[PDB]
RNA sequence: GAGGAGACAAGUCGUAACAUGGUAAGUGUACUGGAAAGUGCACUUGGACGAACC
RNA sequence: CCCCACUAUGCUUAGCCCUAAACCUCAACAGUUAAUCAACAAAACUGCUCGCCAGAACACUACGAGCCACAGCUUAAAACUCAAA
RNA sequence: AUAGGUUUGGUCCUAGCCUUUCUAUUAGCUCUUAGUAAGAUUACACAUGCAAGCAUCCCCGUUCCAGUGAGUUCACCCUCUAAAUCACCAGAUCAAAAGGGACAAGCAUCAAGCACGCAGCAAUGCAGCUCAAAACGCUUAGCCUAGCCACACCCCCACGGGAAACAGCAGUGAUUAACCUUUAGCAAUAAACGAAAGUUUAACUAAGCUAUACUAACCCAGGGUUGGUCAAUUUCGUGCCAGCCACCGCGGUACAC
């Protein structure tokens, strides 16, 4: 398909089946379906916890360095994938998010303590 | 039938849904078929009666099954 | 087999009874200003819009009284032909409205009306319609219905006759008030819970929602998603609305809603049960044509065993063709499936069968189709429309294959036509009369 | 419209083929004929000529 | 079928027609007799190349095409039917 | 194929048909539960609802995603080089158009196509180019499936015309043997937009229906067959009739109805 405009971007395919999410991280163009066509396959990750209490996570760092060069962007939840892998920065999200959580959990306490 | 067999096999003239005419037989002891009545048909070809190769289909739409 | 049917939940108890709205159905003889009549209670007017001025439709209108009470008025067909869609507002109905117009007295269909009222077993308010013109003599309608047993209370009978003018729109507020009366009289109730049980008035296909059916509740309350079941068909309900089209949350007892989603168009007058679940109602709906079938099969078996014998007899004592000119073959396609039984039973009347056989090769709801066509033509026949549309790919094909369509829409015309083809068929005028 | 084929199926007229099938059979070709078919010219054995002299 | 008469025809010239059980029913070229070979027939094979065949009948047929052919020849199907041939 | 049945009075060979195996659709009879996968027959016509916003105005997007298979050797490799991303740049990535090569099935009873080539700056000159190693032509088919090509109601196109368009989700009429909800949510991934918190999304996620399939289970089992191929029939009724058979065949007083 000629795609009219449309860049790569290093993002997470969603396969498994129901209620059981994994993600490939895929070089894909941005424009191309979710779970069609990639470029390059990067690393995959598993969101439900294994046995051992892990979320595996595999980064092919070295391809995914040079898709960044080669001008890829990133998508928002590979952006705090690599952030919690110390890969970048953590994103400003994650840092607000924690703050949110933290601040709705004080206020929870002072709730339960006043009781 | 063609020899040896000797009987009177029961069969039908439909206008299949293609717009060709054909033969149909009637399987089962007896049956009700009058004109104008909508019958399914399948394949197999009744093997003592030539040029029949339709086979009416019991129990759908207006053939009901044989009666014990 | 297991009896696996659904079946009419047994009379609630009193305290689950509660008040619930009344059903009049007004039942006359042609042109007696039932309709009239109705339209002055909608406060609309549709009597000058229709298709030479006849009711052919047992329509349902929730009217709502100035005093706030609501009432269901099923307006009937007062032609001779529509007898079932008398019968079956006599049925559903709570009261029954007999108009009778003072200038030309009781009528064949008026005394049908009334016998219809006694089998259902209904009070019957007389409305003496045309009042205003000469000769207007309620003293004689009511004399004359003493024969019929329609008994006025002047003349110590509890039948209430009310003199009106539809036409003038004067004496029909005490029409509504003695309708009230009577109503609260009778104290109807029905549970407002539970399984809903309704009566189908009408059915139809619409190219849109596909299978529609006009019914009234009688029982519980009907909402998006219960599953119904009446005769052989079964819905799960996907679209309620009214005479408006105005889509209804809920549909109280003594309501007319038209409900949509049936996987079967059911037959009108069947009774609309409510069951647990899609695969219950498969159920019900299988074990109901199993029953069916064992009818017709043993009515089969009858036949076949006298088929047999005879071949048996005959052969223990040895031990395609052309159609006549004198058959019309008929397709007949009706708007709903009141219209189709009652051209139906027009059809069955015939008695003219020496002269020339009227056989009918298939009957159906909708629009004259590509299969309607391929029966004309494989049986030389002529499609009869009842108010119902033959597009133009439909009009060329038949065209193409030789085939008649014709389309009407009025009852006695369409009567008439095929009267005509009879004596065209016949080798001169056919003796075979509608009535 | 009519023909052809196949099938079902009995009769009908003959007996053309299968034995040297009672005129050996058949191929091509031509004429002829209720009907298989007959004959003419050439060709084949998918016939025989019994296999010492007699 | 046997007997008699006679014509086309069998012959010559110049053109057509292009069919045969046109069969030795055994393709051309090269090679072998070694360890055999369904039956019959004219023993069994190897290498190489071309031509042809894929159940019976429909069918030396229909349609199309070509042809000095005009009741023709070459090429040549399909539908229906059968469990056989 | 590890094959089997069937030509005949009998044997051998050749051959066709059929049986046994595995899928998928439909139908008949029958059905308890849970997880998951998949789901109109049709490029015929469509009521209704929704499916594209974002955002300090401009821009950007609505060309994507999703859909169908009508059409069909625009899909693959090489050359060249547009558009787009790499905050501007850099060549890098991606990938159009153009050029070269490759690229489905059947029919040759489709054998000729009819200008289908070349040279020259041009003028114009040469008379050539394809084809039995299948040109030209007709019919059929979406393909080579991390997906790709084509179409977007028809007139290939779409200025214009015919006309008023679900082949987006749900749904419907017609049609077929073929027939799922007119559910909820943006909680996750993806896309669009924004500087951003965020907003929208019938993409998607999580649900609904369906023995179409796989997995698992229940202390509530049906369907088919029982002459041979092929596992497995007692007694009756019928008597070449009723009827049965995938093939061979059975039934004229039956392990085959
Ligand atoms: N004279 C007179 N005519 C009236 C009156 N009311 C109505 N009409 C007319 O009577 C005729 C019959 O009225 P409709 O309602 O059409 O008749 P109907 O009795 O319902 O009959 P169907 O057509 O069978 O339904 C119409 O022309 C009315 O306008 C009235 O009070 N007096
Ligand atoms: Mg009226
Ligand atoms: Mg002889
Ligand atoms: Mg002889
Ligand atoms: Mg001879
Ligand atoms: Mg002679
Ligand atoms: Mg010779
Ligand atoms: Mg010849
Ligand atoms: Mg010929
Ligand atoms: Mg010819
Ligand atoms: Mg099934
Ligand atoms: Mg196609
Ligand atoms: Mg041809
Ligand atoms: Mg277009
Ligand atoms: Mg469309
Ligand atoms: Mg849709
Ligand atoms: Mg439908
Ligand atoms: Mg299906
Ligand atoms: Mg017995």
């Amino acid at each position: 398909k000629a795609y009219r405009g449309g860049h790569l971007t290093i993002r997470l395919a969603l396969g498994g089946c129901t209620n059981r999410p994994f993600y490939r991280i895929v070089a894909a163009h941005n424009k191309c379906p979710r779970d069609g066509r990639f470029v390059e396959q990067l690393g995959s990750y598993d969101p439900l916890p294994n046995s051992h209490g892990e979320k595996l996570v595999a980064l092919n760092l070295d391809r995914i360095r040079h898709w960044i060069g080669c001008g890829a962007h990133l998508s928002k939840p590979m952006e705090k994938l690599l952030g919690l892998a110390g890969f970048f920065p953590l994103h400003p999200m994650m840092i607000t998010n924690a703050e949110r959580l933290r601040r709705k959990r004080a206020r929870e306490v002072l709730l339960a303590s006043q009781k | 039938p063609k020899k040896p067999n000797s009987a009177n096999r029961k069969c039908c003239r439909v206008r299949l849904s293609t717009g060709r005419e054909a033969v149909c037989f009637i399987p089962g002891e007896g049956h009700t078929l009058q004109e104008h009545q909508i019958v399914l048909v399948e394949g197999g070809r009744t093997q003592d009666l030539p040029g029949v190769k339709l086979t009416v289909v019991r129990g759908k739409y207006d053939c009901g099954h044989v009666q014990k | 087999r297991k009896n696996k049917d659904a079946v009419r939940r047994p009379q609630a108890d009193p305290a689950l009874l509660t008040p619930r709205s009344p059903v009049v159905t007004i039942m006359g003889h042609v042109d007696h200003g039932k309709t009239t009549l109705l339209d002055k209670f909608r406060k609309t007017q549709v009597a000058a819009v229709e298709t030479g001025g006849i009711t052919q439709h047992i329509g349902a209108f929730l009217v709502s009284l100035p005093s706030g009470e609501k009432i269901t008025f099923l307006d009937t067909p007062g032609h001779a032909a529509f007898s079932a869609m008398r019968a079956r507002g006599a049925q559903v109905t709570d009261i029954v409205v007999l108009v009778v117009a003072a200038d030309d007295g009781v009528m064949k269909q008026t005394v049908e009306s009334i016998q219809h009222a006694k089998d259902a077993q209904v009070p019957i308010i007389l409305a003496v319609n045309k009042c205003d013109k000469a000769e207007a003599d309620p003293e004689k309608v009511k004399k004359e219905l003493l024969a019929y047993d329609v008994v006025c209370e002047d003349y110590g009978g509890d039948v209430q006759a009310v003199p009106v003018s539809a036409l003038t729109g004067d004496n029909l507020m005490a029409l509504a008030e003695a309708t009230v009366a009577l109503a609260e009289m009778l104290e109807l109730k029905a549970d407002p819970n539970g399984p809903v049980e309704g009566t189908v008035i009408e059915s139809f296909t619409d190219k849109g929602r596909g299978l529609v059916t006009t019914a009234i509740i009688q029982r519980g309350t009907l909402r998006k998603g219960s599953v119904l079941v009446a005769g052989k068909c079964w819905a799960k309900v996907r679209l309620m609305f009214d005479e408006n089209g105005k889509t209804i949350d809920e549909a109280y007892p003594s309501m007319p809603v038209g409900i949509t989603g049936w996987r079967d168009l059911p037959s009108a007058g069947e009774e609309i049960l409510e069951v647990e679940s899609e695969p219950r109602a498969r159920e019900v709906v299988d074990w109901r044509k199993y029953e069916q079938e064992q009818e017709k099969g043993q009515e089969d078996l009858k036949i076949i065993e006298e088929k047999r014998k005879e071949h048996k007899e005959a052969h223990q004592k040895a031990r395609k063709r052309e159609r006549d000119s004198n058959v019309l073959s008929v397709i007949i396609k009706g708007d709903v499936d009141g219209s189709v039984e009652a051209i139906l039973n027009i059809i069955d009347t015939y008695d003219a069968s020496h002269e020339c056989e009227l056989e009918l090769v298939h009957f159906g709801v909708g629009d004259v189709s590509a299969n309607d066509v391929n029966l004309a033509e494989t049986f030389d026949g002529v499609i009869y429309g009842f108010n119902v549309n033959a597009g133009n790919v439909i009009q060329q094909s038949a065209a193409k294959k030789g085939v008649k369509i014709k389309l009407h829409k009025i009852i006695y015309r369409l009567v008439e036509d095929l009267q005509e083809e009879l004596s065209s068929r016949l080798p001169a005028k056919t003796s075979w009369d509608p009535g």
